[PDB]
RNA sequence: UAAAUUAUGGUCAAUUGUUAGUAUUCAUAUUAAUUUUUUUAAAUGUUUUAUCAUUUUAUAAAGGUUUAUUUUUGAAAGAUUUUUUGUAUAAAAUUUUAGGAAUAGUUAAUAAUAAUUUAUAAUUUUGAUUAGAUUGUUUUGUUAAUGCUAUUAGAUGGGUGUGGAAAAAUAAAAAAAA
């Protein structure tokens, strides 16, 4: 019969595209969460290693049509703060929303403006950041924001990154996990290289000195006066609340 | 194609199968309208919730909420059971009213 | 010494319960059978309870058993009892499935004999091979349907006489003329004309109310 | 434990089932991956004993386990029981047999008159051994016994098996490689409950999640096909690479003290028996090419380039600048000989992992000598040479962005940084390995070395305590060595690298 | 016994039985009330523990 | 082992592929390698022998010759065992070297059991003596030689027992080099076989060791040899073989006798060959394996004299001096006193004349096996009767 | 069935076995066909989860999961940072393609089988010493061997939009993996698996104590 | 592996496809892939003599083993139900001029 | 209808208590008395926590009545790995009625979870359904007995969709995270 053809064993699950719980809203700070680490691990491979479709000269130009369909997913660089037409202008104020950028304002470029744009069937949103020149990270000449003059400069610094993801889905579609590629910087060894002047400059150390004093110790051990949690190597806890390991028990009270 | 195979388990339906032989019996005019009225049904039910969307969407509304709201829809030993009322037998009579008999079949 | 099973069943016992059984369970005890209804008048069609009937699937006399020692068992190697079965083909009236008598046998030790018994089984034909009259070697499987657990693995021996006759446009075996009944009273058969129907009618009408005359009883 | 993978066979056989040689070979293979090569031998003897003649996959898993331990004896007791009648494939046969066995069935009758013993079938390995050597596996039964003859010493007769094999790679067409088995596992057809976390679902650090790996591969891995995949002119490519990692294995034994990171004075200089082992390989490598013509311009040579850097590297002790010029000769050669203009390939990151490991080994030393806290280097060792050396190198490979770096790529560039002296390993350290890489923890085993060089006491001790809070939160966790290293300079620097349950138990 | 136990045939007398367990029940199955001889091995472990 | 393609070779091909030219090839010591070679083999070196593309019978009947084949050798081998123990055995005793007991003598035996019973050892003595007189009648280096012959041609006639032979690992006994050796005895002990005996395929057939079609055309073939080197004047058209001298010297073979014993008929009397020798004549018949059928096979007295009588007709010889004689043969194959009757009654030779014409029959020694008590019993009552005269 | 008449049948099994093996001609050597799959497993009913139409034991591989491959490569031209500038160098991808495949086959198992960012970025073009390929052509129409040397020329202007829909090792009998990350040609055969775990036997069967008298073997 | 059936319908159009397929390889015959192919439409053939055809089916069933050289396992009682088609008050000579032609073809 | 063959030239036995195991009392044994003994009166403290909450703590009885039975992937065991993934949901088989007859949320097919269809459907005189009695169990008793006679392991579709599993309104231990 029809019953029995297989158990009721791993039935039909309703998908997390339609579980309000599961969907991030782009109204929220938790959108700029999930978002922004990505794009300060794009930009440390951009200045490290050129990639081939980051930067271009244009928006690129779908049909209308076409749209919905090769837009989410895709991400380029331009210079200058020009925004794509058929799109309504939502600049991100919120300080809230604002402050998952901070590591991508301080040790890369500065953060101007954080917009959202949502077009006129509310289907395709893009996440705008304008960023001013120039980087504090070292950019290698062969490297795809070379190619930037805003970049390269230290109006005429500014560049902006375009994201498009649509409104209403799981955080696992803002990922651009093609992006994690781990090149590395050549910054600690150029000044070694027949590259350099400073090549001759630098004396090794081939033995350690003799060490006539021993290490200063450490100041005497005042254990804590107020009520503690209990042992933390029992209650599950890492060794401070933050990382850790629990059978690696240290940085606590004792 | 009439012996199984010991070796893998097949049938005696499936080792004639593997080998492109056909064994079957001369069907009578009401076994023939049980294979060629399968497809029919479909037919006529495709072309229903095709033709009239307003009252295949209220009747599959009307099945899903009878479906979702019953008391025994949590899979269980009981409800996984394939005789009911021959398993569990001793609530026919003073229990469970809807099967009045405890044997339906060979069992 | 040389232990029986009982012991090893005992042992068993002990390991699990810890003690191996409360003693006096006999009792001697007189069960007295009281009766409430009338002489004749017990509420059942069929059976009428007026003892003290035993109850118990093995425990009671006289005494059966299964007989493991039969054809199926000298012919297949079996990994469990009721794996493979070989038996006939005799209704085929369902969609993929096969009606297959099998016999088993019932070891009476008291008069020391064996007796066949027969079980009806479904098993599945996917191809609609299964006549009736085809000796069939059906195996274990997993649920089909409601009542289908075997299926058909080999036909040992096909009717040529049903093919022939499906060939012919007849059924495969012709029908019988005897069956079930449908009733204890005797199912007479009308042999009337088109306008006596009425005083036939009439005289069984009168019948059925001359057996509900029958609940007055005496006069 | 490994004793598991002989003990679950044994099982199988009390158990009253016929073990297939799809199980031989899985524990060959597990017994062989924990180094536990007489258990092998035990499984081998396992299923000799069962009476089962195995197939040409269980005669190679068996000639891999000899020729990693280096028993001729084995395998010519396995050669003249069953590969005595092994043959290659003609142009006149066909490429794959057809199936002969029909599966098991019985009649009508011979259900009835044959006795119970003739009708009962269990899965006997015997009965498919002509449908598992389908596929004509006999190359890779060639080149095992040629390498279980050099392994053993045996220069006349791992030359026959090798004349042999080049005759027929040469001459002979290629096979059909047999098609991967899916039914060896019990997988699941989709996830059951899709629910992701995220690459960056901790604050701390960045995690590797399921979809993607976003932090990097710890170990390079050579980026090539099956050995039965291969066709005859890469398969002889493929054997001579094999014979010179048999060389390279061989050498490895015959002078263990000679081929590990330092831990004494020999590994610096050659060993006398180097020079022939050298001329042996050279005359192999012209051997490849005067047997292929133009041919070896269209094969992958890059494992052959690789395994031809780690001998000349190990046996013969090169420079890494002398690794990377014999690597770009080769790539030329490879290029030259196509007789057009051409384009030379890139050097891989398996061929550049060997340049960069011979720039470690240039930089070695011998930490902790009898002098107390006075490493010893190479004769004749100049640590701007190597240095100017190993910068334009890595300048060169993050110049090419088709090489994927790795953590032990990067492991011989701190290695080589922490030997020159240069003070500046720790930088790039943080840079490029720390926090984008799954490193482990013998990183911190040369940087150590790099932490003790330091001017003041005190900039040693916050530098070993903050290696030591990076091993907590990277997840990366101390090795044995690092805290027997930091154990040995408990009175100078006073760092515990022993928790408080350990010791408590110890004593 | 069926389920759970090794017995499988009556003490003394039987109701008539055919092919093996014609040879099992008279000959081949298992006695330890056997005064004279053991229950036997399979071959060839019986030549050697003929004494 | 079995190769997709492989198939049974007949006498043609295996004298056409091991065709090669050798010049003094010792027998007895290429054999001694070949058998050491087989000995060393285990039970799972006959496994795979069977080629697959061949229909069921075939495969039955090839599966039978090979079964025959291997338990034949085993037993050489347990008998050699056997032979190099009793050796060792008398070498250890008596203390005389191992390369000089094949020559010693039944004085010499008889001077050593003396020495070792005047010693006190009659236990010792015993041994001498029994192994001494077990040695005598299966120590001689050529015992089972034709046996073994016909197995290593039989082999040789599977065709897929030639590669099994060579691509051995061996040391070199002196200077232990590991190397792989190429030579195949196999191939120049079987190249030497069919090179030297021409009718290794009638010795082969005689001695029971084709199941596939027996030995009757081995047996015509035989017969048309020692007729054309008696008659020396011989025309062969089809199934007819005759002598043109005026004197008759007709072979005829009339029909398979296995074919035509239908079984469940009553017809008396199907012969194999029809032999006229001058004055007397011969139906030869190849026992049947159905003991219901032997009694069947026979003709009766009558046929034969109708025979005879038809004989008197064709031939023009005069009923005064013609006999006739039935002839019965063992079923699966020859043994010798069968081809020594044989030769006494059709061709009319005796003993050492018959040696002269064939020289593998003084060393030919299959005899009846005891087994088949039927078939002596027949072949004792129809063999010892006199010539029926018309 | 009556068990008595067994071995008489049996009698009759070889007597109609013997004449069968007589009568008849065999004409040949059959060739073997694939054996399919059954859907009658034994126990209970599995899901849908792990339904991998394979319910039994085959060591061997069958005909239709052998495929004849040949290993092209195909050379990129690609563009390396030296200290002087740019220079230009190959870069080559070795596919396993089958025989009977045509070249825009070969080109999308070019761009499933990369696995790297920087190569199959844009629309590019197969050719041959300078000539294009025929996209609708066979390598047979070609006389594509392995050591035919063929290029793949971009037009960086564009922007490849490939859906990759199919996984990379998909055969004839439907067995994929979710996590596979990898080209069936380049991952080993066997390998240890350390995604399950190692169990042993937790319940005893008949033996669970003090003396093993027959240990409940038949159970 | 026993999962699904074919009908004549599917056999109908699978056939001008298998016989596309044929006639852009370079053999005349098509690959040993489809070995299981033919097989699968060999067992679909056998058992659909057993059910009810239309007159179309049959001449698009006959058409597509023209197409593809293809004979089936049965081909006797494909002849059959062509014996029981050609007398019906349906059948016209274009029916007739297909049924011979492919029949032609086929034998 | 074979017809009495002729050194009768070897007689001197048995019992030394050592055994291949259902053995029968129509009047004796099992039951209650001549004799029983000994107690028991409910109204009740499981514990940790981040505190008006959250984490761990899954088979009490009477009633109703059963042809049968077991094993959670999920929690724990359990480990410097990890996916609510580590094959649990099935089969054969054997009950009784002093006055023996009909039964059905019904059987199979199915592109059908959640059946608008098809069928000459399914059980039963080889004893069904219902009604009565009703846990079963080589465990008890008896005997020379393959005979007769007894039983107290258990389970529980509307109390809460929680939980891995409802077994949850009460159990002298199964000691329950220092
Ligand atoms: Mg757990
Ligand atoms: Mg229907």
């Amino acid at each position: 019969s029809r019953r029995f053809r297989y158990n009721t064993k791993f039935p039909a699950l309703v998908s997390y595209n339609k579980l309000p719980w599961e969907v991030v809203n782009h109204e929220t700070p938790q959108f700029h969460m999930h978002v922004a680490p990505h794009y300060e691990q794009l930009l440390t491979l951009a200045a490290s290693s050129p990639v081939p479709h980051i930067i271009g000269s244009k928006h690129i130009d779908v049909p209308r049509e076409h749209r919905l369909r090769l837009l989410p997913g895709m991400l380029y660089l331009l210079d200058g703060d020009t925004l794509p037409g058929e799109f309504t202008i939502n600049r991100v104020l919120d300080p809230t929303a604002l402050q998952y950028y901070g590591r991508l304002s301080s040790q890369i470029v500065t953060v101007e403006a954080v917009r959202m744009l949502v077009p006129d069937d509310l289907r395709l949103l893009c996440n705008c950041i304008t960023f001013k020149g120039p980087l504090h990270l070292p950019v290698a000449p062969y490297a795809s924001l070379a190619s930037l003059r805003g970049a390269s400069q230290g109006g005429s610094n500014c560049f902006t990154l375009y994201h498009f993801v649509r409104p209403n889905r799981p955080p696992k579609e803002l990922q651009l996990e093609k992006y994690y590629i781990h090149a590395p910087c050549v910054a600690p060894l150029s000044e070694f290289a027949s590259n350099s002047d400073e090549r001759g400059n630098w004396r090794p150390r081939l033995q350690a000195p003799k060490r006539t004093r021993r290490a200063t110790p450490l100041p005497a051990y005042r254990p804590p006066q107020s009520y503690l949690m209990g042992l933390a190597e029992r209650l599950a806890v890492v060794p401070g609340g933050c990382f850790g390991r629990r059978s690696l028990m240290w940085g606590h009270w004792f | 194609g009439l012996n199984g195979c010991v070796e893998t388990g097949r049938s005696r339906s499936e080792v004639a199968r593997d080998l492109g032989l056909s064994y079957t019996r001369p069907l009578h005019e009401n076994e023939k309208k049980q294979l060629s009225h399968q497809a029919v049904y479909y037919e006529r039910l495709a072309k229903f919730k095709m033709e009239q969307p307003e009252a295949a969407r209220a009747m599959e509304r009307e099945r899903f909420v009878r479906k979702f709201s019953g008391m025994f829809v949590k899979m269980d030993i009981r409800s996984g059971a394939p005789d009911f009322p021959s398993t569990y037998r001793r609530l026919l009579g003073t229990k469970v009213v809807r099967w009045a008999s405890k044997r339906h079949g060979p069992n | 010494p040389w232990w029986n099973f009982q012991t090893e069943h005992r042992q068993r016992c002990v390991l699990m319960y810890g003690g191996a059984r409360t003693k006096n369970t006999h009792n001697a005890n007189h069960r007295v059978f009281i009766k409430k209804y009338k002489r004749n008048a017990f509420p059942n069609r069929t059976r009428h309870h007026w003892a003290v009937s035993m109850t118990g699937v093995l425990s009671q006399r006289p005494r059966r058993m299964p007989w493991p020692y039969d054809l199926t068992s000298l012919i297949f190697n079996q990994p469990r009892q009721g794996s493979d079965k070989i038996g006939y083909v005799v209704g085929t009236s369902m969609l993929k499935t096969a009606v297959v008598a099998t016999n088993h046998m019932v070891y009476y030790p008291k008069f020391n004999q064996r007796v066949s018994r027969t079980k009806r089984f479904f098993a599945h034909d996917e191809d609609l091979a299964c006549v009736e009259g085809d000796l069939v070697h059906i195996k274990q499987c997993r649920k089909i349907s409601k009542y289908k657990h075997y299926y058909v693995f080999s036909i040992l021996e096909p009717n040529v006489e049903g093919r022939e006759r499906l060939k012919l446009g007849l059924k495969a075996v012709p029908p019988p003329l005897f069956g079930y009944p449908v009733s204890r009273r005797i199912v007479k058969l009308n042999l009337t004309s088109t306008e006596g129907t009425q005083e036939k009618l009439a005289a069984a009408i009168q019948e059925h109310v001359q057996d509900a005359y029958r609940f007055s009883g005496p006069t | 434990i490994p004793q598991e993978a002989l003990h679950w066979l044994l099982r199988m056989i009390v158990d009253n089932f016929n073990p297939q040689h799809v199980h031989y070979i899985a524990a060959m293979k597990t017994l062989q991956s924990a180094g536990e090569l007489d258990m092998a031998r035990d499984v081998w003897k396992i299923m000799e004993r069962q009476q089962t003649w195995p197939c040409t996959a269980t005669i190679c898993a068996y000639l891999d386990v000899c020729v990693e331990a280096g028993e001729k004896t084995w395998a010519m007791e396995a050669w003249n029981r069953y590969c005595t009648e092994l043959k290659f494939l003609e142009p006149g046969e066909v490429d794959p047999k057809p199936i002969s066995r029909v599966p098991f069935s019985l009649t009508r009758e011979e259900l009835l008159y044959l006795p119970k013993w003739k009708k009962h079938f269990d899965h006997d390995p015997n009965l498919d051994v002509m449908d598992l050597n389908r596929f004509n596996r006999t190359r890779e039964v060639y080149l095992r016994m040629a390498q279980v003859m050099l392994a053993g010493g045996e220069r006349n007769a791992f030359q026959h098996f090798f004349t042999k094999l080049e005759e027929a790679m040469l001459n002979k067409p290629t096979p059909v490689p047999e098609p991967p088995n899916p039914h060896l596992v019990r997988r699941p057809r989709w996830a059951p409950y899709e629910h992701c976390k995220s690459v960056h679902h901790s604050p701390w650090r960045l995690q590797n999640n399921g979809r993607a790996l976003a932090l990097g591969p710890p170990v390079t891995i050579e980026d090539e096909m099956q050995s039965r995949f291969f066709s005859n002119d890469q398969f002889l490519v493929h054997s001579v690479k094999e014979v010179l990692r048999i060389v390279l294995q061989e050498h490895k034994r015959a002078h263990p003290t000679e081929c590990t990171r330092c831990k004494t004075e020999a590994f610096f200089y050659k060993t006398k028996d180097a020079d022939e082992t050298l001329k042996f390989c050279d005359d192999l490598i012209e051997r490849l090419f005067a047997s292929l013509g133009v041919r070896l311009s269209n094969l992958n040579t890059s494992s052959l380039l690789s395994t031809i850097l780690e001998v000349f590297r190990v046996v013969g002790k090169e420079s890494g600048a002398a690794l990377l010029q014999r690597a770009n000769e080769f790539l030329e050669r490879k290029a030259s000989l196509g007789d057009a203009e051409g384009s030379r390939e890139n050097l891989t990151a398996s061929n550049y992992l060997q340049v960069l490991s011979g720039f470690a080994d240039e930089s070695a030393f011998v930490y902790n000598t009898k002098k107390d806290g006075t490493c010893q280097y190479k004769t004749g060792f100049d640590p701007r040479t190597t240095m100017r050396h190993l910068a334009d190198v890595v300048q060169e490979i993050a110049g090419n962005p088709h090489v994927t770096w790795a953590a032990d790529m990067h492991l011989q560039v701190v290695e080589t940084m922490v030997g020159c002296g240069t003070m500046k390993a720790n930088d790039y350290f943080v840079r490029n390995v720390l926090r984008q890489f799954s490193w482990d923890s013998r990183f911190l085993e040369a940087l150590y070395v790099e932490y003790r060089r330091q001017d003041d006491v005190d900039m040693w001790a916050e530098l070993t305590k903050r290696a030591l809070v990076w091993t907590a939160r990277y997840n990366a966790p101390a090795s044995e060595r690092l805290r027997r290293l930091i154990e040995d300079d408990y009175d100078t620097i006073r760092v515990q690298t022993r928790t408080f349950r350990e010791l408590a138990v110890f004593q | 016994g069926g389920p759970g136990s090794p017995v499988r045939g009556p003490g003394y007398y039987a109701p008539p039985m055919e092919g093996e367990h014609q040879r099992g029940y008279t000959a081949e199955w298992r006695d330890l009330r056997n005064p004279m001889r053991p229950p036997e091995f399979p071959t060839p472990w019986e030549r050697k523990y003929r004494q | 082992h079995a190769t997709y393609g492989a198939v049974p070779l007949t006498h043609s091909q295996v004298t056409s592929v091991y065709a090669t030219d050798g010049g003094k090839v010792d027998e007895l010591g290429l054999l001694e390698l070949v058998e050491e070679r087989i000995f060393s083999w285990k039970l799972n070196k006959w496994e795979m022998r069977i080629p697959p593309n061949l229909p069921n019978d075939q495969k039955e009947l090839i599966r039978q010759e090979q079964e025959n084949l291997k338990q034949i050798l085993s037993e050489w081998r347990k008998c050699f065992g056997a032979l190099n123990a009793d050796i060792l055995q008398i070498s250890s005793l008596t203390g005389v070297p191992k390369d000089v007991v094949r020559e010693k003598n039944r004085t010499w035996l008889q001077e050593e059991v003396a020495k070792l019973r005047w010693m006190g050892e009659v236990n010792k003595a015993a041994l001498l003596r029994d192994a001494f007189m077990r040695l005598e009648a299966f120590g001689s280096r050529d015992f089972m030689f034709m046996e073994r012959l016909c197995c290593i041609y039989g082999l040789a006639r599977q065709g897929t027992f030639d590669e099994a032979f060579t691509n051995y690992i061996t040391e070199d006994p002196v200077t232990n080099d590991i190397f792989v050796d190429e030579r195949n005895p196999f191939k120049e002990l079987v190249a030497h076989i069919v090179r030297n005996y021409s009718q290794i395929d009638i010795i082969y057939d005689f001695l029971g060791f084709n199941y596939s079609e027996g030995y009757r055309s081995s047996l015509r073939r035989y017969m048309e040899y020692l007729q054309c080197k008696t008659a020396e004047n011989v025309r062969a058209s089809g199934r007819l073989v005759t002598g043109d001298k005026g004197e008759h010297n007709i072979l005829f073979d009339y029909c398979v006798s296995r074919e035509s014993l239908v079984s469940g008929d009553s017809c008396q009397g199907i012969i194999d060959f029809l032999y006229i020798n001058g004055n007397d004549v011969t139906l030869i018949i190849i026992a049947s394996d159905n003991p219901w059928l032997r009694n069947r096979q026979l003709p009766h007295r009558r046929q034969m004299e109708g025979i005879a009588r038809r004989v008197c007709f064709v031939l023009g010889i005069p009923p005064s001096e013609v006999r006739i004689r039935n002839l019965l043969l063992p079923p699966t194959y020859l043994d010798k006193g069968s081809i020594v009757r044989l030769n006494d009654i059709v061709f009319r030779l005796s003993n050492e004349q018959s040696n002269l014409l064939i020289p593998w029959l003084t060393n030919y020694n299959k005899e009846l096996d005891p087994k088949d008590v039927d078939y002596t019993a027949l072949a004792k009552t129809t063999n010892e009767e006199e010539w029926l005269t018309l | 069935l009556k068990a008595g008449l067994l071995g008489h049948y049996q009698q009759e099994a070889f007597e109609a076995r013997k004449r069968f093996e007589e009568s008849t001609t065999y004409p040949g050597p059959i060739r073997a066909a694939t054996p399919g799959d059954t859907r009658f497993y034994s126990g209970s009913l599995e899901s849908i989860l792990h339904d991998t139409d394979r319910h039994y034991w085959r060591a061997v591989t069958d005909d239709p999961r052998v495929q004849h491959l040949i290993p092209l490569r195909i050379r990129f031209k690609i563009f390396t940072w030296v200290t002087s500038g740019w220079e230009q160098r190959m870069q080559v991808v070795q596919i396993m393609a089958p025989k009977d495949s045509t070249i825009a086959q070969v080109k999308d198992l070019v761009i499933v089988e990369n696995q790297s960012p920087y190569l199959c970025v844009s629309s590019f073009h197969l050719a041959i010493d300078g000539k294009e390929l025929d996209p609708q052509k066979t390598l047979g129409e070609y006389g594509i061997t392995e050591q035919s040397q063929i290029d793949a020329i971009e037009q960086n202007d564009h922007l490849l939009h490939r859906d990759d829909e199919r996984p990379r090792d998909w055969t004839v009998d439907e067995i994929t993996a979710e996590d596979v990350k990898r080209s069936p040609y380049k991952e080993m055969e066997m390998q240890p698996l350390q995604n399950l775990a190692p169990r042993y036997e937790a319940r005893p069967k008949g033996y669970f104590g003090r003396t093993y008298y027959s240990g409940m073997k038949q159970s | 592996a026993g999962k699904m059936s074919l009908t004549l319908r599917e056999v109908n159009t699978l056939l001008p496809l298998l016989s596309r397929m044929r006639r852009e390889s370079p053999n005349g015959a098509l690959d040993a892939r489809f070995d299981r192919v033919f097989n699968a439409i060999d067992t679909a053939i056998g058992a659909a003599m057993r059910h009810n055809c239309t007159l179309d089916e049959l001449l698009d069933l006959a058409e597509g083993l023209a197409a593809c050289e293809m004979v089936p396992s049965a081909l006797k009682q494909v002849e059959m139900v062509l014996i029981r088609s050609v007398m019906m008050h349906e059948c016209s000579p274009m029916h007739l001029r297909r049924m011979l032609q492919a029949m032609f073809t086929l034998m």
